[PDB]
């Protein structure tokens, strides 16, 4: 069913969620 | 602490389960690589954090408390339920829970790689660098 992915930014980026599934 | 720097760039939700990439760059030939990858849930956490309390030798140091258990019931709650008003609002509160659970969970094992005694565990080079689950091993 439902997954949520989060990669962190760090220094440079920003943070970001994504829904998969 | 410049020898052993781990962090946690990226997690996923899935269910009621977390996992984690708990990601470790290291110039010691205590590890068997400089720079690696595993991947990690909230329990294995507890199971380190537990290990460390218990082994007779380290009585006295100071252990980093272990991560609470992230909590996401709410924002799958809001999820299954689901309108972008909504959709955004949603993202958020995942983002914001993840945020936390990450830094809590990150700063446990950034606490224990400065520790000049507990960042020596043969337990927690096991945590950092096994290339398997670890549920199935305990």
């Amino acid at each position: 069913g439902p997954a949520v992915q989060f990669f962190k930014g760090k220094n440079g980026s920003a943070d970001q969620v994504i829904l998969v599934t | 602490d410049p020898s052993l720097q781990i962090d946690i760039p990226d997690a996923l939700s899935e269910r009621d389960k977390v996992k984690f990439t708990v990601h470790t760059k290291t110039t010691l030939s205590t590890f068997q690589s400089p720079e690696f990858s595993v991947t990690r849930q909230h329990e294995d956490f507890v199971w380190l954090h537990d290990t460390l309390t218990e082994t007779t030798d380290y009585a006295g140091l100071i252990i980093p408390p272990a991560p609470t258990k992230p909590d996401f019931d709410g924002p799958r709650e809001k999820m299954q339920k689901l309108f972008a008003k909504m959709k955004q609002e949603l993202e958020a509160e995942y983002l914001a829970v993840f945020k936390k659970t990450v830094s809590t969970h990150e700063v446990f094992l950034q606490r224990l790689s400065s520790h000049p005694v507990l960042s020596k565990d043969r337990n927690f080079h096991v945590f950092l660098e096994y290339d398997q689950d670890l549920s199935v091993r305990r």
